[PDB]
């Protein structure tokens, strides 16, 4: 599998979440929970060039 | 199928 973190904001202090499987992320991201998108980024490695969930293609991973 | 509320939120 492949988990994907998600941050509501784009700051270095903002809340850091998204330790769920791409499957769980796709649900929330697809369900519509994020109407504006979130700072999505693979958990490992920790801390990288984050990317908006709306700019990622989970379909090319699951 | 269903799922719980994601972290962070704001209420």
């Amino acid at each position: 599998d492949v988990m994907w973190e998600y941050k509501w904001e784009n700051t270095g202090d903002a809340e850091l979440y998204g330790p769920f499987t791409s499957a769980q992320m796709q649900t929330w991201v697809s369900e519509g929970y994020f109407p504006d998108g979130v700072y999505c980024r693979k958990l490992d490695p920790p801390g990288g060039q984050f990317y908006n969930s709306k700019r990622i293609d989970f379909d090319l991973y699951t | 199928s269903h799922r719980p509320p994601p972290p962070g939120h704001r209420v």
